């Protein structure tokens, strides 16, 4: 865990004739959510979603709410411009998603700053790693790029990403240190369920781990079985941990040929597991 | 616009063992656009007290949501998650498989 990250993920969805577009933002530090804003809430404001954010004072929340409302207005204008660029109907609903944030290196340096958008689920424009140039997906985004070059948007983001972004992330990492600077290793086990009297499903479990990144692979005599492995998406426990499993269906007499390999930041050594009857 | 069908997992927070309070989770992920309907079902009946996470999304911009509720399993009851989305024919029901 030399690198830690902060991300804001915003989703703006137009609903023409059915009100102004809906705007939702969530903030994460690594794999832990810490804030939200929902434009459809009773009193829309940035709110804490981690107990270690409840010690910020009201002026912090006021500033965060103002920034989010300002961004929301820009995104509503952007949805209108994009519909026109693509010659789309005024009646349809469309989605603008944005991601921003920073990766903080172990020495305190900016490893990477991000600002990128997708339109209707496809990459649209992205701040390049140099925080001074842009990558545009098509001519629509090349037009956005020119308007942003004219307004010095890259330099506004570079200032934030190299400064306040990292300072805020540092503060969160200290305030929520006991949650965020932990590496909870997975509790692992292998189960065995016959599927006929000649074959069995071996399932390798990883439970209760944090952060979410993990590798779980079945090997047969050292050979990767990824093509014959059912591997579910890593999923949240709901308690700040994650879960995953992978399974293979094998001939009963070959069961001891199979090993499950688990790698996770919280593990001293990568794990090699087998069905233990 | 890109349309991606939701993946659906229904599972408990902790290993299920009957008479012990636990959490019933339905994780729906990989979908686009963001509008979706999700219910947790006890014996085919819609459950109350079901909360959900704030809308977020993955690196490929697909959305994910956790729906969850307190519950206490036992031998009799069956649970399931029911999801509807514009990529589906109609509401899809996935039963909770409690012995994997
Ligand atoms: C993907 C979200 C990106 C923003 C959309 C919703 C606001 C989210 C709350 C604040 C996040 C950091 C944004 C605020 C950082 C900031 O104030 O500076 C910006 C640049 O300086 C351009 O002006
Ligand atoms: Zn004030
Ligand atoms: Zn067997």
């Amino acid at each position: 865990a030399g690198s830690h990250s902060m991300r804001y993920f915003s989703t703006t969805v137009s609903r023409p004739g059915r009100g102004e577009p809906r705007f939702i933002v969530v903030g994460y530090v690594d794999d832990t959510q810490f804030v939200r804003f929902d434009s459809d809430a009773a009193s829309p404001k940035m709110e804490p979603r981690a107990p270690w954010m409840e010690q910020e004072g009201p002026e912090y929340w006021e500033e965060q709410t103002r920034r989010v409302k300002d961004a929301a207005q820009t995104f509503r204008v952007s949805l209108g411009n994009l519909r026109g660029y693509y010659n789309q109907s005024e009646a349809g609903s469309h989605t603008l998603q944005t991601m921003s944030g920073c990766d903080l290196g172990p020495d305190g340096r900016l490893l990477r700053g991000y600002y990128q958008q997708a339109y209707d689920g496809r990459d649209y424009i992205a701040l390049n790693e140099d925080l001074r140039s842009w990558t545009a997906a098509d001519e629509a985004a090349q037009n956005t790029q020119r308007k942003w070059e004219a307004a010095g948007v890259a330099e506004q983001w570079r200032a934030y990403l190299e400064g306040e972004c990292l300072e805020s992330l540092r503060r969160y990492l200290e305030n929520g240190k006991e949650t965020l600077q932990r590496a909870e290793p997975p509790k692992t086990h292998v189960t065995h369920h016959p599927v006929s009297d000649h074959e069995a499903t071996l399932r390798c479990w990883a439970l209760g781990f944090y952060p979410a990144e993990i590798t779980l692979t079945w090997q047969r005599d050292g050979e990767d079985q990824t093509q014959d492995t059912e591997l579910v998406e890593t999923r949240p426990g709901g308690d700040g941990t994650f879960q995953k499993w992978g399974a293979v269906v094998v001939p009963s007499g070959e069961e001891q040929r199979y090993t499950c390999h688990v790698q996770h930041e919280g593990l001293p050594e990568p794990l090699t597991l087998r069905w233990e009857p | 616009a890109i349309q991606r069908t939701p993946k659906i997992q229904v599972y408990s927070r902790h290993p299920p063992e009957n008479g012990k309070p636990n959490f019933l989770n339905c994780y729906v992920s990989g979908f686009h656009p963001s509008d979706i309907e999700v219910d947790l079902l006890k014996n085919g009946e819609k459950m109350g007290k079901v909360e959900h996470s704030d809308l977020s999304f993955s690196k490929d911009w697909s959305f994910y949501l956790l729906y969850y509720t307190e519950f206490t399993p036992n031998e009799k009851d069956e649970y399931a998650c029911r999801v509807n989305h514009v990529t589906l024919s109609g509401p899809r029901t996935v039963k909770w498989d409690r012995d994997m």
